[PDB]
């Protein structure tokens, strides 16, 4: 399902930078995510 | 594990939502204002035969 | 034979001090080097002809050609003669056989029937591939695309499906009709190749169009083939399959002949008429009430950007009876036909199987095997996003029975062919691998009879 | 023949001509007093429609329109080869020569070849011998390298009546034939239209794999003889040299290089460069067997649209002579822009992004005119064109109309990438994006001519890189220490196939080129150590301990691509090494 | 005022760098005497104080020959022509100057005029005279409004994105007036200058010139809104033939690694400077929280030199060399030791 | 249709005083400088035009009218009398041809107005001409080429759209007049663009920012949330901004292109940050990054934001100006050098609570009690000064 | 006919009108038929030049008039094509009258009435 937006030449370059910008953030947050874990695992461990 | 859970989050609703939602809205855009260039030549094509 | 050429505009063509012209009249243009050139009467007007001429308007001198008008638009010399025969989008033979001698000559738009004299499409094709024939049947009379993409082995499939489709307990009176538009040399020949050398060839009509074939002329090779395709059916009585590749560079050339008389362009600069002009040739498929044989339609087109939405794959799934999906993920997997059976579906598919048909297990074991593989699907998808431990041991099974069936089902290879009772046979066993009491589309008296 | 009009309009390119009824559609005429290059594009009645190429600058009413009498054509007999022409077959050295002048002046009206000069012509061919197109009746030694064979021009169907050895020039007659038509005169050379196909008795599958000798394309994204590739070129990747090294380097008789539409300063680079270009078999210079286009952006449009179309014409003239020709073609973006805009100068209705509805048909138009074939005449030799393109997307996007079009009519797709060059990786081939649809067949060729299992080495090799792909996700995040010993080992593999095979210096002396064989015993090895020591890790011995023990044996493969195509042997007998040294690290 | 199409045989490669002062095109974007180098700005962009610059300080190295300055422009106000006006006679830049100055409320035609006039200048001077020409047009985005002015007067139907089907051979036939030929002493050297509407690169009038010249330099609001003087970003700007202008023997021959280097680090330093927004100041490596400090420093200090600092090419390569040592040895991969042991 | 000759023109160097924060500071016009407002509808063009009808050290004002509501027109004859400058109707000229009058009249009106103005301009007056808005006379020529059947330039406006627009502009400016008095006189223009749905691709938006060297692009998105002007401070530039810093440099004596500079800058990190924000953000970020969100908040909501019908916040002064931005950016400062000490955001903004409130409501401070505001100054430094230990 | 008996109830008869009209966007079709029968220069979408103007010689028939005690408030409703406001008919008339209330199908499915 696309957004709300007007079909103008300025949307268009607005969404493919804000495209670039959320492609690149999703990689970080999934790294992120993947550090926390093994940190997590560790740390589960020692509860248990 | 809530951090986690708040980071999973995130990532799912980028991967699932915007990213999504983002390349089909700029697919549409493009299709769209190709759509106007040539609406234009056909409205320029008419107005030139005027004659 | 007319000295007579006023204009010639890119394309078109005028020619004046006509007389008795009609709407879309075959034209010769002798021109003044002794070339042959054909062309079409697109419009006519008080003693006024514009034509659109096949091979183009370059190299013309109007004052030195001439323009000869043939009484009757464009035809094909039909004949069962045509049987192992391989044809250009014209007709023309391409094989250095000899000529054809015709019984008749048809005007290739052919004739609507009536849609009271039409006959509802009934029977069984068996294709030999098991995710077509067994969730998606084919039916004789029945319109069912391919809907593929780039890279994609859709002319793998075709190959197959040509060779290896029959119709059960009649031999032989089962012909292919293979239209190939606007591909290039080396698919050409790749299907040329294969025809001659499984023998299919001596129960197939080919029609090649290549992609340095003029536009026209590929327009033209769906409604030769089709013209064909209803000679055999409704005259010598035939089940006739028509297999069509690639739809997609059919509706360029749609959209160059459009661009080029400067129309108002549709969705995407595809022709206004795009709609009507695809129904034009896969409402020919069909049965007739009183005449035995049938025309049996399967386009395939590449979906552009794999995008179903747009006015190729769209049109066409607004005009044909189902369609089958061919996905990259499968194709990665090494599935081979990378059929996606949940896009994909038949429309008319009950008219073709059951007692008498295939067998009456089909339609349960079809209902179910397609709502496991939906829950399967659904399991690993699971899977991914939240890992193992969000499955039910139930979910597991499932996951499990998915890839099974896209392993061992699906993917049977372009060169095995599969009847209806091994398709079948193969169902019950994927089903076992559930619990019984899981099987809820079976009523207990085929689960009886039939799971292992 | 030639024919003259009256200019009635001048509007921008316009022009309006009446008094054309001799002219014909496409013809190609000069415009105004000043004679500049147009195309009758409309005729009506007797007033042609004329799209000028030129500045019409200071043209008026009342003044001449010579028609040419054809379209677009290419003068070929000797004198072609070793030429620099633009796209409309302008000859820039007799531009220089003639004109004593730096510009190529407009209304400037030159023959393509020279028709003044002498070639001795050696009859080969007997009085009394039937002939029709495509026999050869004599050649000519035209350069150091090539020998150039003058066949019977299509539409010539007879008896040779009289044929001498001698020496002719290109406009005289050389040969008398019998047609239908009474007696016939040839000369040494033929005009064709550079849009009209060459004519062939049957088009063949190309399956033979060209021998580029560079061997990221031989060994992983293969071309065949007759095939065609695309290579995107961003800046900064090594486009140039790629293309010198095939262009120097491939098994092709004839090289015709095709400039599109280029920057004058990237267009002054291949004209002093090429001529540089040395012939590996005969050390003469390359030119000895290309012909070069070379057009700058400010060309005239029909010059810059035409240029391929003058390259391929050129290639099948040598096509059909039973040569194997190669066509570069820099760059088809640069041609498609003339396309675009020739679409808004006619006033067409747009397909997508600007070019023309017919840009697929123009693309595939020209495509479908390289390829394996059988040539006419009685000999049924066969020749062949293989295309190889660049295109230079607007955003290294490969997703744009130009791109998508030639993908679909071409079967090789070789990827520059920039990244690569960053690491220092050349030649730059992305070896994930690029593919060749010649593979499986080339595979079973090169089976069949080695009698070796090739086609499995390659398969394995790559399956190693695309496993290394998914382990550097890995090493990202766990860090390399992270990783089993098993996955370690693709790691030093792939890296292996990377640096020892993958990467080659075009400008050393041996790394520059590497034959079949070469290539055959260099990936052996190298397959070798990893199946020999993924043994040995079966067998409860460590990475790291295979790793220490194995430097010197490493290094022998590290140096393969250097050991001289005569040695072979030296390669072959690293895989008893690397067997003796690993079970031996096994104890 | 049309000039002539030279015979591509006829042409000479680019020998000679020029020294435009300018840190961001000297180092990491070299012009070179006969390139075709344009600059792509906006609205609201100080392009202006840039051509100003460049006309200032545009030299060639250990020559004593002086360049020609072919100063046009195309449709611009009052105000911004007498600022250029005033700037050449302030700095006596007028004595090695030629200029033509249109105005934008002069005729659509004499627009069109300008740039031809303005070469036909240059061509004289620098192959009749045999001057080194530096040819600078602004603003070639008025040009082109006036050729589609004209297009319609004669009713002629649009090509791509309302402008005439011939701009591509119209522009074509302007840039490629720039050059070096065999056997004659003069070279001209053009800079087009270019306002791209809205900022889209994809404009026709941008798109259509990089195709033709040999590279181009980018000014970007991002840049001129922290205050960085001139705003060029360096990432998407390219010239085409900075080697045949750098290395021994011409700047120093530390240049293009230096160049390569730079580029690289300022990526990575972008790059680190998300990663700290993203994921926070904890999850940066030490060596990364460096990357940042040298993207911030290389935009503040080296790229950042104000429209009134001339810095020679010894200057410029020593600042970076000063940047790059913010890094550690081991991060420098694009370096040969040879280098490093030299510069620091 | 001529301009009225003259002796020379000159480069406007001196600023207009809006007394609109946002415009003074970050996008300031000079006088004889020429200036674009282009928004959508409801953004308030209209509204600005008539701030600066109203406050501007200009010495006489022309305000046209063009295509425009025949309300807007009778707001400004009843309401200008009874507003002071000596009444505000009496340095003021206005033509008027609303939306439903005849087409054909707005162009009349624009070039009316701008030889009216001219002609006050040689009698060495400085004089502001607001011709609001520049798209109705645009589209009345865009009918008439209609009718016409003349070939469109883009979007259906004649080809010479451009050419017709620079005429305009040129006109405007700082001169010496004709006569041996050789007097200065200046034209101040400043135009309404109305783009079709906001859409700044179009012609006489693109056309005009090519002979204006002021841009306020007015936001339909800052419209909503009522933050007014509606100026994009990411999008709107001003040639003039250079010389401008210089100028009140030199009047305030103080740093002042300085702290526009900061200003900018850290709007255009707000940016920047925002759109990695808006994904992931705040939870992680760092507190040096969630400080200057802070700075940039304060900077949008207590000095950009200003209501024109406030009777206080409908103008402020220089030295008024000067005052606000010096508080903000003083917390930007002295917090910054908090965190440099060890303290923590949280710390920080629970312990300014008071303080920040102080800021915020410093537009309301009367221009007779200065020093109310230029205290806040004290009260920062100390209030920090205090939570670091 | 509608404004004119407002104006004449208003300013004539002097009482205070209130002109509700629905659906503008008809209005404003009819305009384009007639434009594209005539085969007029067409503007955006097919909608003639003159649309701005033809609609405020509607809009701006609204108001007050000194001395007279009557008075005409006009509340036009349009239903937006595509529920786009940027459509022609939205916006000029946007463009035109002194603000508008508009309604959201979000709103209207979330239960808020009116969905304002
Ligand atoms: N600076 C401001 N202060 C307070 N309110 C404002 C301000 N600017 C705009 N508004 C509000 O927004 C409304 C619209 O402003 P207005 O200037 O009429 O918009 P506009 O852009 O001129 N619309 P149009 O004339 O249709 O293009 C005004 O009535 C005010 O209610
Ligand atoms: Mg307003």
């Amino acid at each position: 399902m696309r957004l709300n937006v007007n079909p103008t030449r300025m949307e268009l370059t607005r969404l493919k930078k804000q495209l670039t910008t959320a492609t690149r953030g999703h990689k970080l947050l999934k790294d992120k995510q993947d550090e926390l874990m093994r940190q997590f695992i560790l740390l589960i461990r020692k509860n248990n | 594990a809530e951090e986690i859970e708040k980071t999973r989050r995130r990532v799912n609703a980028l991967e699932y939502m915007t990213i999504p939602q983002l390349e089909e809205t700029i697919y549409y855009i493009k299709m769209k204002l190709e759509e106007n260039e040539r609406a234009e030549v056909t409205r320029l094509i008419k107005v030139k035969n005027m004659g | 034979e007319y000295r007579t050429i006023k204009e010639v505009v890119g394309p078109l063509m005028a020619v004046e001090k006509v007389s008795g012209v009609k709407y879309e009249e075959l034209i010769e243009v002798r021109m003044q080097n002794g070339e042959i050139r054909r062309g079409q009467v697109l419009e006519v007007q008080e003693d006024k002809a514009m034509v659109q001429i096949f091979e183009g308007t370059s190299g013309i001198n109007l004052k030195n050609s001439s323009v000869r008008f043939l009484g009757h638009p464009l035809q094909l010399g039909v004949s069962e003669d045509m049987i192992g025969r391989v044809f250009d989008g014209l007709g023309r033979p391409k094989d250095n056989g000899p000529e054809i001698l015709p019984e008749k000559y048809l005007d290739i738009n052919g004739e609507v029937i009536n849609p009271i004299a039409r006959d509802y499409p009934d029977e069984f094709i068996q294709t030999g591939i098991s995710a077509i024939d067994h969730l998606n049947t084919l039916v004789r009379g029945q319109k069912l695309p391919v809907f593929s993409g780039s890279g994609l082995p859709h002319k793998e499939l075709a190959a197959q499906i040509a060779r290896q489709a029959t119709v059960l307990d009649s031999s032989d009176d089962f012909a292919v009709v293979f239209a190939a538009i606007g591909i290039t040399f080396e698919e050409a020949e790749f299907f040329m190749e294969d025809f001659r050398q499984t023998g299919a060839i001596d129960r197939s009509v080919m029609f090649m169009n290549l992609a340095n074939d003029p536009a026209i002329e590929r327009i033209a090779t769906p409604r030769m083939a089709l013209t064909a395709a209803e000679y055999l059916a409704y005259e010598k009585g035939m089940h006739v399959l028509v297999i069509m590749t690639d739809m997609t560079n059919y509706a360029e050339a749609l959209r160059e002949i459009s661009a080029a008389r400067r129309e108002v362009p549709g969705r995407r600069g595809y022709p206004g008429y795009l709609y009507t002009n695809l129904a034009t040739l896969f409402e020919r498929a069909g049965r007739i009430r009183g005449l035995k044989g049938s025309v049996t339609q399967i386009p395939i087109l590449t979906m552009p950007e794999d995008d179903k939405t747009h006015p190729i794959p769209d049109l066409t799934g607004y005009i044909t009876e189902g369609q089958i999906i061919l996905t990259r993920e499968l194709y990665k997997s090494g599935i081979q036909p990378p059929i996606d059976v949940l896009p994909s579906l038949s429309r008319l598919k009950d008219k073709g199987t059951g007692a008498g048909k295939t067998r009456e297990d089909h339609a349960a074991t079809m209902n179910q095997l397609f709502a496991a593989y939906a829950q399967g699907k659904q399991a690993k998808e699971l899977a991914v996003v939240l890992g193992e431990s969000a499955l039910s041991d139930i979910d597991k099974i499932y996951a499990k029975f998915a890839e099974r069936f896209e392993n061992e089902y699906v993917n049977q290879g372009f060169y095995t062919n599969r009847t209806i009772t091994e398709t079948l046979d193969l169902g019950w066993e994927l089903l076992a691998m559930l619990p019984r009491t899981e099987l809820k589309r079976i009523k207990d008296d085929l689960l009886d009879k039939y799971l292992p | 023949g030639m024919q003259i009009g009256k200019i009635i309009k001048v509007s921008g390119p316009l022009v309006m001509a009446e008094n054309m009824s001799e002219a014909s559609i496409q013809d190609m005429c000069l415009v105004g007093d000043l004679g500049v290059i147009g195309e009758i594009i409309e005729m009506r009645q007797d007033v042609a429609s004329i799209q000028v190429y030129e500045e019409t600058s200071g043209i008026g009413p009342g003044e001449p329109v010579r028609s040419t009498g054809e379209a677009l054509s290419v003068e070929l007999g000797p004198g072609i080869i070793s030429q620099m022409f633009d796209g409309i077959q302008r000859p820039l050295d007799t531009f220089m020569e003639v004109t004593q002048s730096n510009f190529l002046g407009r209304g400037v009206q030159l023959p393509a070849l020279d028709h003044e000069k002498q070639w001795w012509f050696e009859a080969t061919i007997e009085e009394g011998t039937e002939v029709s197109a495509g026999d050869i009746i004599g050649y000519v030694d035209e350069t150091k390298i090539i020998q150039h064979k003058i066949m019977v021009p299509n539409g010539i169907k007879g008896t040779v009546q009289k044929i001498e050895s001698g020496s002719f020039t290109i406009d005289d007659p050389i040969c008398v034939i019998e047609t239908e038509q009474g007696l016939k005169e040839l000369t040494m050379m033929q005009k064709w239209p550079v849009r009209r196909g060459r004519p062939i008795k049957q088009k063949l599958n190309p399956d033979v794999p060209m021998i580029t000798g560079q061997r990221v394309i031989d060994t992983f994204f293969p071309v065949t003889k007759g095939g065609a590739a695309a290579v995107p070129g961003p800046f900064g990747a090594g486009k140039t040299v790629v293309q010198h090294q095939i262009a120097k380097w491939s098994d092709v008789d004839l090289v015709v290089y095709v400039g599109c539409g280029e920057r004058g300063n990237e267009m002054t680079d291949v004209v002093n460069e090429f001529p540089e270009l040395i012939d590996p078999n005969t050390g003469e210079s390359l030119m000895e067997r290309t012909v070069l286009i070379a057009n700058t952006s400010n060309m005239p449009v029909a010059a810059r649209e035409a240029s391929i179309y003058t390259g391929i014409t050129i290639a099948e003239y040598f096509r059909d002579m039973g040569y194997d020709v190669a066509i570069m073609a820099d760059s088809t973006s640069r041609w498609a822009e003339a396309l675009r805009e020739m679409s808004g100068r006619l006033e067409e209705m747009p397909g997508d992004e600007g070019y023309p509805a017919y840009l697929g048909s123009r693309l595939a138009e020209y495509y479908e005119r390289s390829g394996r074939v059988i040539a006419l005449g009685s000999d049924q030799r066969e020749g062949s064109i293989t295309a190889i393109s660049a295109v230079s997307p607007s955003g290294g996007d490969i997703s744009e109309p130009v791109t998508q079009n030639t993908l679909r009519v071409v079967k090789v797709f070789w990827g520059l990438d920039s990244s690569l060059a960053q690491k220092r990786h050349f030649p730059s081939i992305n070896w994930i994006q690029s593919y060749s649809l010649y593979s499986t067949e080339v595979g079973r060729y090169m089976d069949q001519i080695l009698q070796q299992d090739w086609s499995d080495m390659v398969t394995e090799g790559m399956r190693i890189l695309q496993e290394e792909e998914q382990l550097n996700e890995i090493v990202r995040l766990v860090g390399i220490d992270s990783l089993s010993d098993n996955d370690r080992l693709t790691l030093e593999v792939a890296k292996s196939i990377r640096e020892d095979y993958l990467q080659q210096n075009a400008f050393d002396d041996v790394d520059t080129f590497t034959s079949r064989e070469k290539q055959f015993n260099m990936l052996k090895v190298i397959l070798t150590f990893g199946k020999e020591a993924r043994k040995a890790l079966s067998l409860g011995a460590y990475f790291n301990e295979i790793m220490e023990g194995t430097v010197a044996v490493r290094e022998r493969i590290s140096r393969s691509k250097y050991i001289p195509e005569e040695e072979l042997a030296k390669i072959s007998s690293i895989n008893e090494e690397i067997k003796e040294t690993i079970q031996l690290i096994v104890s």
